[PDB]
């Protein structure tokens, strides 16, 4: 849905990555 | 000659994804060793965080199988929501340790039946524990890993998928595959079994969703938003 | 050798399992075009018939080579957790495409909403987008019965006390369909593998299943019949 | 399991049969 959709539509980078593993986990 | 390359990129898919046994630094507690419990927390805390970065792992490795990303983004994420189990599962039976029968996560955690148990698994334990063993005559590496993986995701009998025909037509290469690799390793009639193999997964997997409903009720909080994200209704 | 147990299969699938051909199609209106929890009265037919074809599958798997000579303990093991299974095969082999329909082996034809409403419930689409996914492998009694026989000796069911023996015999059922495949259908190349992917998709249902039982049995109006129940769980 | 076992153990009769489906029936 909403954090998924990030991860798949994403540009590559560390920082970004980072920041969507924060908001997965919670 | 497709066939021969196809290989390698799933099994390189798979590697960088997937740190093998071979590879991790173990480590061990010591609560909830000894004593069923219905849930222990602070193993159920580890557990989820450890999940939820290895389902992570999964999307990162979905991107590199071949045409995946050509499928429209709703059908990216069905299957990813379908099949995202079955490879946990998968993975974690792929680090089962027979002498000391011990799971490893990625970041090194080693659990008994036990803890397992403990951690989230309850019912589930034995039979995940009991497909780590049958998992073992078949003596498994990184490709044949990647290949099952990748199988069972692109699968286009899932639930709701826009193209099936095109998933399928993805998975035909992948089946192959398999197919040639298992017969230049060397049982006699290894390909047959492997497919089995992903039959008892997905009805272990199956099992694994209804147990995440049981889970919501015994666990303090809430599921870690991407767990609940991939595994809802 | 491997003629004779296909003669075998197939020839135990018919007299177990009538085909559509033979059976005279009778059609209720009632509960029809609405969508309810449970019509009392398609539930007591279908329970009753799913009974009757449970029955049926035991004679099915008495003809089966090797089955009798495995322990009373393994046989019950085996056809408890392939029951849901064959069941459902059974009556996905039995759908009509046009008419949107199953038809049991009395000749009860229903539509998707009876199906709903006669206990199947959350697993009514799961059912039907199973049986078209059947409807492209063009199967025939022995595919069906070869199916059904390799689901249910999978020596990978827990509780099973000889394991190994069952693996033994399950082999040369899955080189039979595979040999099966080759003879019928020499155009489509990936048959067999095909096949066994569908295995898998049967295995997720009848999981599924299982925990439909439970919910079920709080909305029949008084309790499961006998032999279903000794059959799940 | 009860009924399940006479099923598996059937000197073969419609007669047999008969009274295991009732028993199985309910
Ligand atoms: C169905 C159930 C009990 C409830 C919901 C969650 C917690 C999603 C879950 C997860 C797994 C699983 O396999 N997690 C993994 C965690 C880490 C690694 C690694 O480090 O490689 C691998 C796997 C099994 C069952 C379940
Ligand atoms: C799990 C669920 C919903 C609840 C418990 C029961 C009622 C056992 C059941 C039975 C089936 C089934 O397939 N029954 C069949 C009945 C008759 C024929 C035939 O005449 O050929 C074929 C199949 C499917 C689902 C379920």
């Amino acid at each position: 849905h909403k954090i998924l959709h990030r991860l798949l539509q994403d540009s590559s980078s560390p920082v970004d990555l980072a920041k969507l593993t924060a908001e997965a986990t919670g | 000659p497709e066939v021969g390359e196809l290989i390698e990129k799933v099994r390189k898919a798979h590697q960088e994804t997937f740190p093998a046994l071979c590879q991790l630094g173990k480590y061990t507690t010591n609560n909830s060793s000894e004593q069923r419990v219905s849930l222990d927390i602070d193993l159920w805390d580890k557990f989820s965080e450890l999940s939820t970065k290895c389902i992570i792992k999964t999307v990162e490795f979905a991107k590199q199988l071949p045409g995946f990303t050509t499928l429209t983004i709703a059908d990216q994420i069905t299957l990813l929501k379908a099949a995202c189990l079955d490879i946990l599962i998968l993975r974690i039976c792929t680090r089962y340790t027979p002498e000391q029968d011990t799971m490893t996560f990625s970041d090194g955690l080693t659990l008994n039946r036990t803890q397992m148990h403990n951690a989230g698994f309850g019912p589930l334990t034995d039979l995940v524990f009991a497909f780590a063993n049958q998992l073992l005559p078949l003596e498994m590496d990184d490709a044949e890993t990647g290949l099952l993986s990748a199988i069972c995701l692109i699968c286009g009998d899932r639930q709701d998928l826009e193209q099936p025909d095109r998933v399928d037509m993805l998975q035909e290469p992948l089946l192959e595959a398999l197919k040639v690799y298992v017969r230049k390793r060397r049982r006699p009639h290894m390909f047959p079994k492997m497919l089995m193999k992903i039959t008892d997964l997905r009805s272990i997997s199956a099992k694994g969703a209804e147990r995440v409903i049981t889970l919501k009720m015994e666990i303090p909080g809430s599921m870690p938003p991407l767990i609940q994200e991939m595994l809802e209704n």
